[PDB]
């Protein structure tokens, strides 16, 4: 990394000079807790039929959404203290911090 | 394997299976398409699979500038030495700039209105056209970079294109950091979590790891509970703009053509300032426009964003709810009674236990958005812990944080402390009555609105190089 | 991981049921601090001649050994409160915990 | 790319370069051989290089049993259902068992005495024949496994070979845990660090990560400072056994032939109990037998183990001294004066600063073994924090820790609490007078020796399954 610099690199490399890829792009995420996979290292819970998670069957993500998330749209409560701009800055900000690629 | 056209579960696909008696997908052999996130170490049987972050973790406006060198060069107007970012060469918004178009081989924007033929926009981040309100924000900041590079050229006639670009970029990156930590995060976390996780800045600490933690990519999705089912557009008098003043979100995803042919960005910014956000309630978590019709116009079937969020956490191997409450030092509920006390809602607790069996298995986004909201905040204790911890690291571990000694002069910092997103709107659009600050709270016209002339402008005098 | 097990597996897998490869053999070490490499991700300090580690030249390990570790054998101090068994159990115990493989 | 014979720095080699006026290697074109540790994700430019631990991190006697299933089965005696570990079929140590020989392509042990032709031993870990004292400790534990399977066959005649093997293996793993945390670690850490990092066990915590941290592979090498330059052998009168009562370590590395033709393991175990370890002093860090003559008999040149330790930390990308002091909550010295105070030795501090330039760059093994030793401990505060944190994790995070409820019955734990390595030597060798516990402190014959008959024997009565 140059000993002196005045602007950020595009990639974020060299912002931390002791470990230059920290925060730079196209690098693996940091893990705050060890990962939990059905086989211990790559398969996601819910991949193999009959494999339980901590003694209980894996709940279908669509079944949980149907049961708990769903609500009659005309009953929506407007937030008297926050504008939609509060929702929109959140997405714009999220796009400054992370984008997890998928295969095309 | 095209995960979008089939339900075969084979790498890289991990399709969501359909429950019995689904309210919309009656064929239990169908599925909601899903591609696993790319692995950081493909094929290894030694490494525990982890995913990749394609962006810079820093709060540096990388969504405006790009996080890869070829892309960042291509976003620049390289035909002169003014340090400008390229704007659209075929369309303008009432004389103001618009984002350039991208050249995607399979473009989803084209599919939302086949006769309009308006492609997806090109910005520092690939999701700019996902919803026109997001495109409006991306356009606003492009205009602000160009407004700033023009003023700086006037004050400093000898600066070349690279210096003008870097200097305006440095002010835009600081502006995003100030609006985020000064106006946004206090309203997200509420006052006691703000004090606990984001105590006053003291200095840059090089031993603070600034990487985005895998769990944050899922936990910050708490924002999906704030989405209203319509895209609202108001006229100069903040009245509904005719026709089409309220369009269902399932008709605006990737709809770049509405920015271009339906009024530009001012009616959209006005709609974002004078409409309330949806409040997240325990019995009203997320609307059907995102739960049933997400990307309905460009996918073979409408996706379910809440369900994709939970399936993504399993794809990423994230620990369940209790493991994250323990990480944050919060009580871990083991029984439905204990979960009802944590949640202050026993019915919600029984429903969660019916689906998951144990609290140890509740997916992080589902448990996180179910907690009661902290006072004057919009997240509960678990999400406040994870979002608070993450923004504390991005600020203390960033060598270029705007208040870090030596990034800006004392005089420049004093000038930056006066910026507000209401002012950036006054300066780059034709709107003259804007929300009073805090713009994330203000939402009632004319009550919470002020004329642009009452707002202080950013004084660039301290940037003149004597 | 079998729901009831009276003995450890040979490999160590399934000892932690939530993340079953933790502590298991032929797995990567956990890192308590981000790594520090000359290029940020693979090359060791001292690989490229002339590249400094945080503003200072890298010292040669054999030079540091020569100048600081080296001592006259005849001056060895016997530890009057520890037997050689203290040293040997330490090596045996280290061999129950880690072996870092190298190419042949 | 044969790193052993070449000095070209091409992957996978990272040879150690020679300084001008080196005391031993006069040709600066020469080098000390070095192979970089295998990466966990070969070829990835996306991942930050990390290394592999080929063993189970748990203190489970994996060096006796193996950490992979082919090897584990091969170490067993499959000619009967007695649950025994296979023994050498060609030699015996005064009628007692010796380890089986391995079948290596290029066997280093065969090189230490070509006329004797005794190959390396085979055990659960590949380094068993590295020095004959280590082999003696491996042999002792193999004999203890067989002694226990035998006694268990008598108590429970219905148990088949698998059960017998598994139950004796379970007892040997608990014996290694008890000798390690009850007797060894207190003498390593000293009384206040023991209290601080290893408070009284409460219960298994599945949220505690039991993996060996990369730094611990380097930090636990602090034991190289305890090595004496000879292998001492004593007879039954604890008198020098003639001939060769003291043989230089450079003539004992991989010398399995000394175990077979020079008397067995008893002279060697006696030498270990009645000889003091070397005291690590800031001006007497490691002897030339390992700094100049490491593996001299079998390599083209003798290696330098201190230097290999430093090169290995760079290969593994470990942070320097101050980053680890900061991790442990200890003040980080920025100047030679401040380093002089932390080390309580300004001359050493100045030598470090001359070599390294800043305390931030001192290699962790060099900084860690340079700190003054804790009171009644043999490691300073940085090493104490690293070793202590590592061992708390291996205990709290092991579901099979011997005190964990349900691992042993209350009766078996009470029986187990009486074991001691003095007793195990008594039950498996011809030694009748052994050191008084703590065996790691006892070192003077006859003052610290007792007769084997005064030691409590392990009472297996509670293993009689009725
Ligand atoms: C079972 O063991 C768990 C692991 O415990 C650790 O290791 C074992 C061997 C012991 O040594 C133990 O002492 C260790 O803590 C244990 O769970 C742990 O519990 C602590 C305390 O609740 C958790 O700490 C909390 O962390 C959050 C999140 O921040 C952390 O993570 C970020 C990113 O890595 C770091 O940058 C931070 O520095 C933290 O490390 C903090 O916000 C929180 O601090 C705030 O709240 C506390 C109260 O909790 C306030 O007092 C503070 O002032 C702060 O305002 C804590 O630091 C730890 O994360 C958690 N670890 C895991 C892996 O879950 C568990 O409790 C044990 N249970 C029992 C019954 O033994
Ligand atoms: C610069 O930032 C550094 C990182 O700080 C963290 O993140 C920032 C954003 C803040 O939130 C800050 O509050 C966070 O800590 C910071 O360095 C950190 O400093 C702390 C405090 O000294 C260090 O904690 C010590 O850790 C050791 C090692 O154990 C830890 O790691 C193991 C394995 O991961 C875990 O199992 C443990 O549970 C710990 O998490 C502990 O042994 C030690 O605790 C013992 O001693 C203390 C008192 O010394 C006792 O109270 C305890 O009870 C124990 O007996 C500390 O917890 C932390 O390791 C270190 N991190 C890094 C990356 O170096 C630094 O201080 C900041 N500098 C300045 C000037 O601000
Ligand atoms: C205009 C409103 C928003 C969307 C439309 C939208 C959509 C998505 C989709 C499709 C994903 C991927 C789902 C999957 O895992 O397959 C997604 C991920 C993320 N979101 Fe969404 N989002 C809209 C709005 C928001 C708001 C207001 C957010 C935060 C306040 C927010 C966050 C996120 C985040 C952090 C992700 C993960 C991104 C990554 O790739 O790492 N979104 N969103
Ligand atoms: C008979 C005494 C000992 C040796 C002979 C010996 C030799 C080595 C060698 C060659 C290495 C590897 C060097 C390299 O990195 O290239 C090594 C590493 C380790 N040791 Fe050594 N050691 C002897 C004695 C001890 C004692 C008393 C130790 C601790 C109490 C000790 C520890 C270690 C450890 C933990 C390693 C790293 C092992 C790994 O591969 O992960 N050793 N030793
Ligand atoms: C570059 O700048 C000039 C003057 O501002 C403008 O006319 C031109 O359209 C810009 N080009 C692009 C590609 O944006
Ligand atoms: C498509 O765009 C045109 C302009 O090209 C607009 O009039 C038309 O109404 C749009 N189509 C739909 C279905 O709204
Ligand atoms: C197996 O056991 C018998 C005694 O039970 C012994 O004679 C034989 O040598 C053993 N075989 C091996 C390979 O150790
Ligand atoms: C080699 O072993 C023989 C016995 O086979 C022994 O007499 C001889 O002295 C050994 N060689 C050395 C150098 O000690
Ligand atoms: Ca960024
Ligand atoms: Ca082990
Ligand atoms: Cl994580
Ligand atoms: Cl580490």
């Amino acid at each position: 990394c140059p000993e002196q610099d005045k602007y950020r690199t595009i990639t974020g490399m060299c912002n931390n000079r002791r470990s230059p890829t920290l925060g730079a792009s196209n690098r693996a995420f940091v893990r705050w807790l060890p990962a939990e996979y059905e086989d211990g290292f790559s398969l996601p819970y819910g991949w193999t039929p009959g494999v339980k998670r901590n003694g209980f069957p894996v709940a279908l993500a669509r079944a949980v959404s149907n049961e708990i998330v769903r609500f009659p749209t005309d009953q929506l409560t407007p937030d008297q203290e926050r504008s939609l701009m509060f929702m929109q800055w959140g997405q714009l900000l999220d796009h400054d911090l992370d984008f997890t690629p998928e295969p095309a | 394997v095209n995960c979008e056209t089939s339900c075969v579960q084979q790498p890289p696909c991990f399709p969501l299976k359909i429950p019995p008696n689904d309210p919309r997908i009656k064929n239990q052999a169908d599925c909601i398409p899903f591609f696993r996130s790319c692995p950081a170490c493909p094929g290894s049987n030694i490494t525990i699979r982890n995913q990749i972050n394609a962006l810079t973790s820093f709060v540096d406006a990388s969504m405006v500038y790009g996080s890869e060198e070829p892309l960042a060069r291509n976003l620049r107007n390289m035909s002169n030495q003014l340090g400008l970012l390229a704007v659209n060469q075929r369309f303008q918004d009432n004389g103001r700039a618009l984002l350039p178009f991208d050249n995607l081989h399979d473009d989803p924007c084209l599919l939302t209105n086949r006769s309009a033929r308006i492609p997806c926009f090109l910005a520092g981040d690939t999701r700019s056209s996902e919803m026109p309100e997001l495109t409006s924000m991306h356009t606003l900041l492009l205009r602000e970079h160009n407004r700033l590079a023009t003023e700086l050229k006037s004050l400093n006639p000898r600066w070349d294109g690279e210096r003008l670009y870097q200097e305006a970029r440095k002010i835009v990156g600081a502006m995003v950091q100030i609006i985020t930590y000064r106006d946004y995060l206090p309203l997200v976390l509420g006052p006691t979590a703000m004090r606990k996780y984001l105590p006053t800045y003291r200095s840059y600490n090089d031993s603070v790891d600034p990487r985005i933690a895998n769990v944050f990519t899922n936990a910050f999705r708490y924002g999906h509970t704030l989405i209203q089912p319509f895209m609202f557009r108001l006229d100069n008098r903040y009245q509904p703009m005719e026709p089409n003043p309220r369009v269902p979100l399932s008709r605006v995803f990737f709809a770049s053509w509405r920015v271009v042919l339906e009024g530009g960005i001012d009616p959209i910014l006005r709609g974002l300032m004078a409409t309330p956000a949806k409040l997240n309630r325990q019995n009203q978590i997320a609307v059907d426009e995102i739960r049933e019709r997400l990307f309905e116009q460009v996918m073979r079937i409408g996706l379910d964003l809440p369900a994709l969020n939970m399936q993504r956490s399993r794809d990423h191997g994230l620990p369940g709810y209790n493991a994250w409450r323990r990480f944050c030092g919060l009580p871990q509920p083991e029984t439905v009674g204990q979960l009802g006390t944590v949640l202050r809602n026993l019915k919600l607790a029984r429903k969660l236990m019916e689906q998951y069996g144990t609290p140890n298995n509740i997916d992080i986004w589902m448990g996180g958005v179910s907690e009661p909201l902290k006072r004057k905040g919009r997240v509960g204790p678990l999400l406040a812990c994870i979002i608070g911890t993450q923004f504390r690291k991005l600020r203390d571990g960033d060598r270029f944080w705007w208040e870090n000694e030596g990034v800006f002069s004392m005089q420049q910092r004093q000038a930056l402390a006066q910026i507000s997103l209401p002012r950036i709107i006054c300066d780059n659009t034709g709107i003259t009555t804007v929300s009073k600050n805090n713009i994330f709270m203000s939402n009632s016209y004319p009550r919470d609105f002020v004329n642009c002339s009452t707002l202080p402008a950013l004084n660039l005098a301290s940037w003149r190089e004597a």
